[PDB]
């Protein structure tokens, strides 16, 4: 109750360099795109 | 308590375990498709 506003700003200002993190750095998704990399990689070397 | 966490790390060369670097036997293994380079996959895999 004595810092609502301070609080507030801290976790606005936070939540606005999530969003510019996530938009900056394309590397941050490894883990699902390595998901997707192996299901692909298992099917062509299946077809091939 | 006591706990593992880690395994020793082993890389096995498929040509030459297969064939004792006889050029008949690769010739013959180079019919047998991509196997080498699946199991040299899963162990750079395993290690990392």
């Amino acid at each position: 109750y004595e810092n609502q506003k301070l609080i507030a700003n801290q976790f606005n200002s936070a939540i606005g360099k999530i969003q510019d993190s996530l938009f900056s750095t394309p590397s941050a998704l490894g883990k699902l795109q390595d998901v997707v990399n192996h299901n692909a990689q298992a099917l062509n070397t299946l077809v091939k | 308590e006591i706990l593992p966490v880690s395994m020793t790390k082993t890389s096995v060369d498929c040509t030459m375990y297969i064939c004792g670097d006889s050029t008949e036997c690769s010739n013959l293994l180079l019919q047998y498709g991509s196997f080498c380079t699946q199991l040299k996959r899963a162990l750079t895999g395993i290690a990392v």
